[PDB]
């Protein structure tokens, strides 16, 4: 049931707006992709807004689990997209953007792509379901909090503990003791990931003008937030199994 | 309000 809701409120896919005209430098990619990272924000807000449990959660934890959790999110649904659109060939931000090793190279973010590209390579690996999928990008939604906690720690904790139920139900339609621990070791890699992009995507919003990227009003906000907090600490990654 | 604060609470 939670599970069936789930695969009934993933968002529709949405274009980049790219334009193939102009000359495909990093900041004309990078722009693109910020601008349908902005675009795909909001789609992450109306769906976190129907996910079960999550109106629960006071509006400032909502915020924060949002505004921690955003890299993490865009990043695995972007491997989910290359994994059923391409068989995890090539990065599927969009219908209308598709990167190959051309584009990887044009985008100077080449070896983060190939770290991106190595979490669809792993859905192929574990010929990872749509039911897997969802649980799971729910789970990487409640991955971050601060340091000190949210407001309303206990409730986000309850919220958390069923949806793990919730991934251990699932696995056993695929012994599952193994499969599950496969897929939380996959969660935990996230992290990782994660901390090399958002690395590249402050330095970026530091130097914005000078590069030439563009950032939509919605990133601006998110990353004006994150930044300060995510570099002075006040991160807390939660691990399934702590390295 | 935030963009965020507008989103989740409309
Ligand atoms: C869309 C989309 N689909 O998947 C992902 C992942 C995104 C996405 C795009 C841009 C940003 C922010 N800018 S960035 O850090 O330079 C950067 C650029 C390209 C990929 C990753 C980070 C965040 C996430």
């Amino acid at each position: 049931s939670p599970v069936m809701v789930l695969e009934n409120i993933e968002p529709e896919i949405v274009y980049a707006g790219y334009d193939s005209s102009k000359p495909d430098t990093a900041e004309n990619l990078l722009s693109t992709l910020n601008r349908l990272a902005g675009k795909q924000m909001i789609q992450v807000v109306k769906w976190a807004k129907v996910l079960p449990g999550f109106k629960n959660l006071p509006l400032e934890d909502q915020i924060t689990l949002i505004q921690y959790s955003w890299m993490s999110l865009l990043s695995f649904a972007l491997s989910w997209r290359s994994y059923k659109h391409t068989n995890s060939q090539f990065l599927y931000f969009a219908p209308d953007l598709v990167f190959n090793e051309e584009k990887m190279h044009q985008s100077a973010m080449y070896e983060l792509c190939q770290g991106m590209h190595q979490i669809s390579l792993q859905f192929v690996r574990l010929q990872l379901t749509f039911e897997e999928y969802t649980i799971m990008k729910v789970l990487l939604l409640l991955s971050t909090i601060p340091k000190d906690g949210l407001k309303s720690q206990a409730a986000f904790e309850e919220m958390r503990t069923n949806y793990i139920k919730e991934l251990r139900k699932m696995v056993t339609k695929s012994q599952s003791w193994q499969r599950f621990y496969q897929l939380t070791k996959l969660l935990d890699s996230m992290h990782d990931l994660v901390s090399d992009l958002l690395e590249f995507c402050f330095y970026t919003f530091r130097e914005s003008h000078a590069l030439k990227v563009e950032f939509p009003a919605m990133l601006v906000e998110i990353i004006s937030d994150q930044l300060p907090k995510v570099e002075s600490g006040n991160a807390k990654p939660l691990y399934f199994h702590r390295k | 309000k935030s963009l965020l604060q507008q989103l989740l609470t409309e």
